[PDB]
């Protein structure tokens, strides 16, 4: 019944609604995401204004869309859920009709379609949400990894960081990322994720979280004690001179 | 019709199914898999109507497969049949129902015992030792209230089988192309590739 | 035509919030508070009712503590008749499941369905929130005992111990001060009648003032057990934990 | 603080709903238009103001018919009243279908009405910008009528609207006291003429063309016609030695 | 006033007006010129087309809707889209289900009725375009001229867009010429493409500039542009 | 913003200026009505007003038949009036065919009442800007009086008026109660109470009239009629010679 | 045409408030006052039929409703606004309960419909919540007697006793000290004619007082007998008279 | 806050004419049209040295005959290409034939003013115009190769050549120059890419600037990079030379 | 009970030529025994030079017929007055009659 035009353009060419989606995103919590030469690897940051936390159960931010690709995201947590249900029904349903999983483009093009929808369908407001997807297509062994914005647009990121303070940890990146030889070992492309979020954290012995994607849909979480450790020996490393 | 049998032995299911398509006066193929895995330990076969039969086994696979997605979890065969049974009781009232008959195989991991669940289509699900849908009750069923016992093993279950699929290429006016067999347990699922000589 | 009087109730502010959202979260921190702790054997559910007479029925009575299935309860804080709208379709979800799966729904599969219907007119349809925060207690075989919390936001979160409603800056730090993992349940609940004595706003707390259930399990059954406490049983467990 | 006039459906401090009272503007605004009804039949003229010499005689027809036996003219926003004719021709045809009879003038003077009336109810939609003038011979009698786009619709012995509203029904009440008698269907023809003639008066300054229709028990069997050729000619000649 | 009742057409004014029909009338002016006349026996339709660049084609001005009709458009081009496609309907639904040619007078009242329909409902627009429809019917020739607001109007000549008024004087004064080309197509586009010269302070009227169409008697309605037009310039 | 004056929502003092000024729009016609229960009738009395001396008189008028039984008249302009008592008559022709009895009075009111309630409640509507009183011989009830606003209110009267001067005429008739004791006028021919009523509406606002500034309708068993200037030309005879 | 209203009429505002729900609540607030109290062996309302000219017949308009024949209403705010809302209420009986069970609804299972029919009204598209607080007594077997609040935010809650409307707060005061857990019906009737008093300001007897109870079952209010486990309904709003007998003794 | 089809004073759709200053900001886009080919140009304006500038299509094939170019807000392109291919490839199925590029073009405009409720008009779902621009460049038998402006507007003119975005104004004054009736093929991806090379911030390379082609005989091709670098060496040695 | 389709009988002959094409048909109509009419053509002109047939039930016969016809009419309308060639229209006319795939025009169709 109600179809108010919610997402309008405005004299100076502007789509206000969107461009205060993406504010939504800036107040969101960080995602990065590297790729190395035989992974991909997601990390987020947690937040610590109340951590009281029964973290078994809690909403990870990395998700699972099919047994090959994930996604985390940046922004309104709750519009967040509407986009990973809608696209790991979108991967069952390639699957079906295709007889092939999703590739990662694939399952980007579809994720931004439905972002961009939202943003000229009268009365609905455009998802506070920016994303990242990883993963490996079938059958590959190239690393892929997108971004996603709430206008609808993507495209993919030798690295990319979306959230609070993501200046700093492009920054970062862009410093530290040669694509010339990119991180050849899981570690070594692990160890470059937890620096980058390091210059925004301050102490993520418990408020970093790391997901290692490899081909052939294995994917790994590491725990704390598994971070720990490196974030023992990045600081211990960086500390002589 | 095919031939669906199923045999729930104490450590594991295991399922024989038919390998040939017959339609009207030619068996159009004799390596025939009527099977489709679920879940990681929940496996299904079906007989029946011609498109019915795939179309219905290849969505009940896409909806578990979402499930386990959704939730990093698998189902319980317990529920999983339980899904399938509500589909199948769905369908019996709709304006075209599928005419599917499946048997659900799967090994429980909490209560580490092998399930055998039998539903028809209309709806109708029983949990049973062992089970068969259509003709192949009539002969395998008397055989097998005979030779079983709840704490065979596979090697047993595996020739209790072999048993029933002999009567069946016996008396059976209809050649069904051997079998194609399965077996579910702890480990997953799996497939005795060498039926044809054994 | 209509446009005029339209409030736009799901529209971004220039800072990425959700005006209706917030004054619906503005709207709860009024609300009488709510708190559940989660112990090894068990969890618990405590709540202030807010305003009272000596002439409102006490035992015939609910409005914080409200059961979903039998291993799921939740405490409300916020407009009570928009949580029974929440809370019935909860209901049903429950039931629905069940009917399909012969198996008790997972918590976190109802929390995230019921957050999910939040989300939705936090996005579309242009009707305000639900004024209402939810935390949720339940027992599933998979997670164990749980505890959750959901906003008019959509948005659902976990919990060792939470808090919701009035005062949750000052009860989320004092609980955050006394509770350690491998608490029994009796402490459990001493903790939460603590918490609520140093955050109300009243004289003190007397029964009247309360609404309390545990979710428990008998040792010598194996199985679970909900008891939302009948006024009389309050007053006996004010006594014990030392506030009369 | 104000704003009452800027929605439809909007009552005034005072009781009066002004965007009613605007399309009146947009009425009195418009060409002048006229009803007679005489002892057997109704004549209906109109006046229409001719810009230019490009404009086409006798070609721009103003007045319509409904079914085969009611008259309309209208003063206003022509495009509303072509609507308003054509909605009124729908409820003819439904009317005769079902009750076999040809709608009496009564009976169709309210279906505007209802209709009319119905756009005054809700913001979504404007109120006409015409008032209406129609009348025909039914099972007793000729009948004529005028509708405001308030909805408010009265039975006339003669009625005027326009731009020339004011000196017309100066005209048409002399009519009222001279022949209490009746004033045949040919009469009325030419003082209708006269009537449109001295109302143009006020549209000075642009030439016009006359338009005459009858529905008369004696002169057109009871059915709507035009005035045509010589009977248009001599009502003319009539009016112009009359405005001497 | 004026700024308070002009967010949309279901809102009159306190003087009785509507600003958002206003406002449409207010693209026709700001719209290229076209000019339409008749004789007895034909109807013409000539139109000045406007490009963007030099580097643009001349967006095209003359639509057919039938056989025995068509129309210039001045304004949104869309819109003029929307109320062809419309029109070609309403003739091909005469032609099929009552084997009649639509008549031109007919077209007018199924056009305002459309139009009209827009004027009086929420979150509906006006049309931004005027039209100048010819047509040659069982009654010979005819040509209307249709406003956005519901007005249409049967004339021997007219002409909308910019500078209009140029061409729509001199009309009014070689009134008694045209009328009777009855039996020369020829002459009677001559007489078309000397009062679209009326309405210029822009240029010379090139190839690629005119657009001229015609029906009546014997001839089924057919446009002309390119060297179609070269003995006309 | 002070749009809570333009729709029907509460004002912060809990008001709905809609509701209020509808009512405004009731005395606009400034025609005022009565109406009045005899032992076996019910009579309604309006002013009949015709300014304009182009208007046909036969058709100037606000009294209104919703069925062979049921009367209403109307304070408020023509069209919402008409808009009114179309509803009633569908309504009173629907409720026959469905439930196999006459539409009685009372309930005729409770949901034209309750229509007008729902004009006060969903936004997009406005109010209807009249006053319906509605008259009948109940076979159920008696004699009956039954009146609704744009409010969504409605109440039975013993007696009742309306319009611009509404409280002289209910002052009149207040008196005339007290010392008869009885709640009705205890006359058996409907032709003197149609008298009362006339003389108590000359009385109360101080006016004479001619059988051209009346309106009549009348409620007996089985039947409501209104009376042509002609049989109001005998009331208004009768009253003269005694008074 | 079309409600094209089809957002929220009542939003939060900065402060939290639900705007209005609160004006609402002011509408009650003006109405005439109502109570009702619970006795051991049934309960009581009763109201003030404020009578809006004394040309009107108060009879032809009850304040106090019967919802089922076990269960009553009554109300302070907007007359209209309830009257739909006692329709609505009946009907609700019947369709979500009655039609199911073959038994009328326990008290607080019809209260808690009628509290969501106000709760929509506070967030559809295009509508005003309800002017009215209800005050609704009922009887059922496995709850025994009951007393209910419904506010015009959908909320509610039980009551001992209660009043709404005009004086609500001096009544309130006026019950605290009046009521106990030991009261014969007898007892609350006499109570709540003495705490209406003072709230109403000319004539108090039987005719402009409206007074209702849910007793023991009247079978004789029945209509038909032979059937012995149908002794009839409980809810019976008293005579004239009988309100009038209890005051010349009050 | 007035309706979203609400004229302005001077004659003119609101939304409509906001949409075009949302196309001023975007990347710059530009086709050029001989006798030979149609060539279509486009900045990529990667955002960031850590974004694969490849995974950047502003050039899309609509069929082996027509192809376009976009500028603006370009993911409400994605529906207008997914309609045109569908149009394209519907009437080769209805009609065993190529859809004529106006037709395509004149399809794809059509979608761009449905932005209202269904009320007076049929049903027009959408709330807002498209923030993009489209340049669509293709063959058929009838007209040769074309080049067609297409806009939010509904509005679509045929171009010899044509630039859209933020070097818009400059790149066009420029092409009214250059541009003559016997250029060649060559001759005008030389042309693209100089007059991209001007109008761009950021030094052109073979990875901030795409190169394309539609030809009668080989269809509508995207250059690789290896192809676009070695005709930006040949352009820098054609503009050293004098 | 209602029968929808009736055989108005009728024979048609289509020769293409090298350079040229024949559509021939006889003029008669009949229903059952009795004729109904001598000279009623049931090949006709639908300009871009295609000439069509489709015989059999004769009122399926008109409704192909004048559909096609109007195909090409909108054809012009839509495509800048492109003409309709022979293999385009035959692709068409395959899309008008399986259109109604369930309940058939009951006729063979050449042109
Ligand atoms: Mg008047
Ligand atoms: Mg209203
Ligand atoms: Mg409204
Ligand atoms: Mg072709």
């Amino acid at each position: 019944g109600y179809d108010r035009a919610l997402s309008i353009f405005s004299p100076d060419g502007h789509i206000f609604q969107v461009e205060y989606a993406l504010e939504a995103v800036k107040r969101g919590t960080c995602a990065v995401g590297v790729k190395g030469k035989n992974c991909v690897v997601l990390g987020c940051e947690r937040r610590s204004t109340l951590k009281l936390q029964d973290t078994r159960i809690t909403p990870s931010k990395v998700s699972k869309i099919d047994s090959h690709v994930v996604l985390s995201f940046s922004g309104l947590n709750a519009d967040s859920r509407i986009l990973i249900e809608k696209a790991r029904v979108e991967a069952q349903s390639h699957r079906l009709t295709l007889e092939d999983p999703v590739t990662v483009e694939y399952l980007t093009r579809y994720v931004a379609g439905v972002q961009q929808r939202y943003t000229q369908s009268g009365g609905v407001r455009p998802f506070g949400v920016s994303t990242l997807i990883a993963g490996f297509d079938p059958r590959d062994d190239e690393p892929k990894l997108y971004q996603t914005e709430p206008s609808g647009i993507y495209s993919s990121w030798s690295a990319q960081t979306i959230g609070r303070n993501s200046k700093t940890v492009r920054e970062f990146l862009e410093k530290n990322y040669d694509r010339k030889e990119p991180p050849a070992t899981v570690e070594e492309c692990v160890k470059l994720t937890v620096r980058s979020l390091l210059e925004v954290v301050q102490t993520g012995a418990k408020n970093i979280e790391i997901t290692v994607v490899k081909p052939d849909s294995d994917i790994v979480a590491l725990s704390s004690e598994e971070i720990n450790q490196y974030v023992t020996q990045i600081e211990q490393e960086k500390q002589e001179q | 019709m095919d031939i669906i049998l199923g045999i729930r032995v104490q450590d594991s299911v295991i399922l024989a199914s038919s390998k040939a398509v017959t339609r009207g006066i030619s068996v159009l193929k004799d390596s025939d898999d009527k099977t489709r895995q679920l879940s990681p330990h929940t496996l299904m076969s079906f007989a029946g109507e011609a498109g019915d039969t795939v179309q219905f086994a290849e969505y009940i696979q896409a909806n578990i497969q979402l499930y386990s997605i959704r939730e990093d979890y698998e189902l319980s065969p317990q529920a999983v049949s339980s899904f399938v049974r509500q589909e199948l009781a769905k369908s019996i009232r709709s304006r075209r129902p599928y005419q599917v008959n499946v048997l659900i195989g799967g090994y429980d991991k909490k209560k580490n015992k092998p399930e055998l669940y039998q539903i028809d289509y209309l709806g109708t699900k029983v949990e049973l030792p062992y089970g068969a849908h259509g003709y192949s009750g009539f002969y395998t069923f008397s055989l097998l209230d005979h030779h079983y016992r709840p704490d065979m093993t596979t090697e047993e279950g595996l020739d209790l089988l072999k048993l029933c699929v002999q009567e069946l290429e016996k008396r059976m006016p209809m050649d069904f192309k051997g079998v194609i067999v399965k077996i579910v347990d702890k480990d997953g699922i799996r497939q005795v590739d060498d039926f044809q000589a054994q | 035509g209509s446009r005029r009087y339209d409030s736009r109730t799901t529209i971004f502010s220039p800072e990425g919030r959700l005006y209706q959202v917030e004054y619906a979260l503005e709207s709860i921190s009024h609300a009488g508070t709510a708190i559940g702790i989660m112990a090894s054997d068990g969890i618990v559910l405590a709540a202030e009712r807010k305003v009272t007479s000596t002439l409102l029925e006490q035992d015939t009575s609910t409005e914080k503590l409200y059961k979903l299935n039998d291993k799921i309860a939740v405490a409300v804080a916020g407009l009570t008749a928009d949580a029974e709208i929440l809370i019935n379709t909860a209901r049903i979800h429950a039931q629905n499941y069940l009917k399909t799966y012969n198996e008790d729904i997972p918590v976190e599969i109802l929390v995230r369905r019921l957050s999910d219907i939040k989300q939705g007119y936090t996005q579309h349809g242009g009707l305000r929130p639900f004024g209402v925060s939810f935390i949720y207690a339940g027992y599933d075989d998979r997670y164990g005992y749980q505890l959750y919390t959901s906003n008019p936001s959509g948005n659902y979160t976990g919990w060792k111990a939470i808090s919701v409603g009035a005062n949750t800056s000052a009860a989320q730090t004092l609980l955050q001060m006394d509770y350690k993992d491998d608490m029994k349940v009796d402490d459990a609940i001493e903790l939460a009648l603590k918490t609520l004595s140093k955050t109300t706003d009243s004289s003190a707390l007397t029964y009247d003032r309360l609404e309390f259930a545990t979710i428990r399990k008998g040792a010598n059954d194996g199985e679970v057990y909900q008891k939302i406490f009948k006024p009389q049983e309050i007053k006996d467990i004010l006594v014990k934990t030392g506030i009369t | 603080g104000t704003g009452y006039d800027l929605s439809n459906s909007v009552f005034s401090p005072d009781g009066r709903n002004f965007q009613v009272e605007y399309a009146v503007k947009a009425v009195e605004n418009g060409t002048t238009s006229i009803g007679i009804k005489c002892n057997d039949g109704v004549v209906f003229a109109v006046e229409k103001l001719i810009t230019s010499k490009l404009l086409v005689p006798q070609k721009n027809v103003k007045i319509q018919v409904v079914d085969r036996h009611i008259g309309c003219v209208y003063s206003g926003l022509i495009p509303d009243g072509r609507h308003l004719v054509n909605r009124g021709r729908e409820e003819a045809a439904s009317f005769k279908k079902l009750y076999k009879t040809p709608i009496p003038i009564p009976a169709f003077a309210d279906r505007l009405g209802q209709y009319v009336q119905a756009h005054t109810l809700y913001n979504s939609v404007r109120p006409f910008g015409v008032s209406t003038i129609f009348g025909g011979v039914d099972k007793n009698g000729a009948h004529l009528y005028m509708l405001e786009p308030s909805g408010s619709y009265w039975g006339y012995k003669g009625a005027a609207t326009g731009k020339g509203r004011q000196s017309a029904k100066a005209e048409l009440e002399k009519l009222v006291d001279h022949h209490p008698e009746g004033l045949s269907a040919r009469e009325a023809v030419k003082q209708a003429a006269k009537i449109i003639y001295l109302a143009h008066e006020d549209n000075k300054e642009k030439d016009f063309e006359l338009e005459i229709s009858w529905c008369s028990l004696s002169e057109t069997n009871g059915l709507h016609k035009f005035v045509k050729g010589d009977l248009l000619q001599e009502a003319i000649d009539f009016a112009q030695k009359e405005i001497n | 006033f004026r700024n308070n009742y002009d967010g949309d057409t279901v809102t009159f004014s306190p003087t009785g007006r509507l600003f958002q029909v206003e406002y449409a009338l207010e693209a026709i002016k700001q719209g290229s010129v076209t000019v339409g006349l008749r004789s007895n026996t034909h109807a013409v339709l000539v139109a000045l087309k406007r490009n963007a660049d030099e580097l643009s084609s001349y967006q095209k001005k003359i639509i057919k809707c039938d056989e025995h009709m068509g129309l210039s458009l001045a304004g949104l081009a869309p819109d003029a889209r929307v109320l062809s496609n419309y029109l070609r309907q309403q003739c091909n639904y005469s032609s099929l289900v009552f084997n009649r040619k639509l008549a031109v007078e007919r077209a007018g009242h199924l056009l305002c009725d459309k139009a009209q329909k827009n004027t009086q409902s929420y979150g509906g627009r006006p049309y931004g375009v005027g039209l100048l429809i010819i047509g040659y019917d069982k009654s010979g020739a005819h040509l209307l001229e249709f406003q956005p607001s519901g007005n249409v109007t049967e004339l021997y000549g007219t002409a909308i867009g910019a500078r209009s008024q140029g061409a729509k004087t001199y009309l009014e004064r070689t009134l008694d010429t045209f009328i009777k080309i009855d039996g020369n197509p020829d002459e009677l586009i001559k007489a078309g493409v000397e009062a679209i010269s009326q309405s210029l302070r822009d240029e010379s009227l090139t190839v690629d500039n005119l657009s001229i169409a015609i029906v009546g008697k014997d001839t089924p309605f057919t446009i002309y542009d390119g060297e179609a037009v070269a003995k006309y310039i | 913003a002070g749009y809570d004056r333009h729709i029907t929502i509460f004002s912060p003092e809990g008001r709905l200026y809609q509701v209020e000024y509808a009512f405004k729009a009731t005395n606009q016609t400034n025609i005022n009505s009565l109406a009045v229960r005899g032992k076996d009738c019910t009579v309604v009395i309006s002013q009949k007003k015709v300014p304009d001396k182009l208007l046909d008189p036969t058709t100037v008028s606000y009294i209104f038949c919703i069925s062979r039984t049921i009367g209403m008249v109307v304070n408020g302009p023509i069209p919402d009036a008409r808009n009114a008592a179309l509803r009633a008559k569908a309504e009173a022709a629907e409720f026959r065919y469905k439930y196999g009895y006459d539409m009685p009075c009372d309930v005729l009111a409770k949901r034209m009442a309750n229509l007008s309630q729902i004009y006060t409640q969903r936004a997009y509507m406005r109010p209807l800007g009249v006053i319906l009183t509605f008259v009948s011989v109940d076979e159920e009830l008696g004699p009956s009086i039954y009146k609704t606003d744009p409010a969504g209110y409605y109440v039975g009267y013993k007696a009742t008026a309306t319009g611009p001067k509404q409280q002289e005429i209910t002052t009149n008739l207040e008196n005339h109660f007290k010392k008869s004791k009885i709640d009705h006028i205890n006359e058996e021919s409907w032709e003197k109470v149609v008298e009362f009523a006339i003389t108590h509406m000359i009385d109360a606002l101080g006016t004479e009239f001619s059988k051209n500034d009346l309106e009549v309708g009348v409620a007996t068993k089985d039947k409501f009629f209104t009376l042509s200037a002609e049989n109001i030309e005998e009331r208004l005879v009768a009253i003269a010679e005694q008074d | 045409m079309t409600d094209r209203y089809s957002f929220s009429l009542t939003t939060f505002s900065p402060s939290g408030k639900l705007g209005q729900i609160d004006y609402a609540l002011t509408a009650v607030k003006q109405g005439v006052t109502s109570l009702g109290i619970k006795a051991t062996n049934g309960v009581v309302i009763a109201t003030e039929k404020k009578s809006s000219s004394p040309l009107a017949m108060s009879e032809t308009l009850s304040k106090v409703s019967l919802l089922t024949p076990d269960i009553g209403a009554v109300y302070s705010g907007m007359g209209p606004d309830y009257r739909v809302l006692v329709d609505k209420s009946r009907k609700v009986a019947h369709t979500s309960y009655k039609r199911i069970y073959g038994e009328y609804p326990p008290t607080k299972l019809l209260v808690s419909e009628v509290a969501k029919i106000m709760q929509e009204a506070t967030q559809s598209g295009g509508v005003r919540p309800f002017g009215v607080s209800l005050l609704i007594a009922g009887h059922d077997e496995f709850n025994g007697f009951s007393l209910y609040q419904v506010d015009p935010s959908g909320s509610y809650f039980p009551w001992k006793a209660t009043a709404i409307g005009k004086g609500s707060v001096a009544a309130k005061t006026f019950l605290e000290k009046r009521w106990n857990d030991e009261l014969e019906l007898e007892d609350a009737i006499h109570i709540a004619l003495l705490t209406l008093k003072e709230s109403v300001e000319g004539e108090f007897n039987g005719d402009t007082i409206e007074l209702a109870i849910i007793g023991d079952e009247n079978p004789d209010l029945l209509g038909y007998t032979g059937i012995p486990t149908d002794k009839g309904p409980r809810f019976r709003k008293l005579t004239s008279q009988e309100i009038n007998d209890r005051l010349e003794a009050l | 806050d007035r309706g979203v089809s609400t004229f302005s004073p001077e004659g003119r759709l609101f939304q409509v004419e906001y949409s075009l200053e949302a196309i001023k900001l975007g990347s710059t886009a530009i086709g050029i049209a001989t006798k030979e080919g149609v060539v279509l140009g486009v900045e990529k304006r990667a955002t960031s040295p850590l974004l694969e500038s490849d995974s950047i299509e502003k050039i899309v094939e609509i069929d082996r005959h027509i192809g376009c170019a976009m500028s603006g807000l370009t993911a409400d392109a994605r529906s207008m290409i997914e309609h045109a291919r569908t149009a394209a490839v519907t009437h080769n199925l209805y009609y065993d034939e190529d859809i004529n590029v106006e037709s395509l073009t004149q399809s794809v405009c059509d979608l761009a003013l449905r932005f209202g409720e269904g009320a007076s008009g049929e049903e027009r779902l959408m709330s807002r115009p498209f923030g993009v621009a489209l340049l669509i460049a293709g063959h058929d038998a009838d007209d040769g190769y074309q080049l067609f402006h297409a806009e939010p507007s509904g509005t679509f003119y045929r171009y010899n050549a044509k630039a859209i975005g933020s070097g818009s104004e400059g790149a066009q004054a420029e092409l009214l120059n250059e541009w003559h009736s016997s250029l060649t093929l060559k001759e005008a991806e030389l042309l693209v890419l100089k007059i991209l090379k001007q109008v761009m911030e950021e030094k052109l390379d073979e990875n901030n600037a795409q190169l394309s082609c539609i030809t009668k005989q080989d269809g509508f091709k995207i250059y690789d990079n290896e192809k676009t670098a070695e005709l930006i060496k040949e352009l820098k040695e054609k503009e050293a030379a004098e | 009970q209602f029968n929808p389709y009736g055989d108005n009988g009728g024979t048609i002959l289509g020769i293409a030529g090298e350079d040229f094409a024949v559509l021939a048909g006889d003029t008669r109509n009949i229903t059952d025994y009795s004729i109904n009419s001598r000279y009623e053509p049931k090949v006709f002109d639908c300009g871009d030079n295609i000439v069509m047939s489709a015989n059999g039930f004769a009122a399926d016969g008109d409704a192909l017929v004048k559909r096609f016809k109007n195909s090409v009419k909108w054809y012009h309308f839509d495509h800048n007055d492109k003409k309709l060639s022979i293999n385009s229209a035959a692709r068409n006319i395959q899309h008008l009659l399986y259109g109604k795939r369930f309940f058939p025009y009951y006729v063979h169709t050449i042109i």
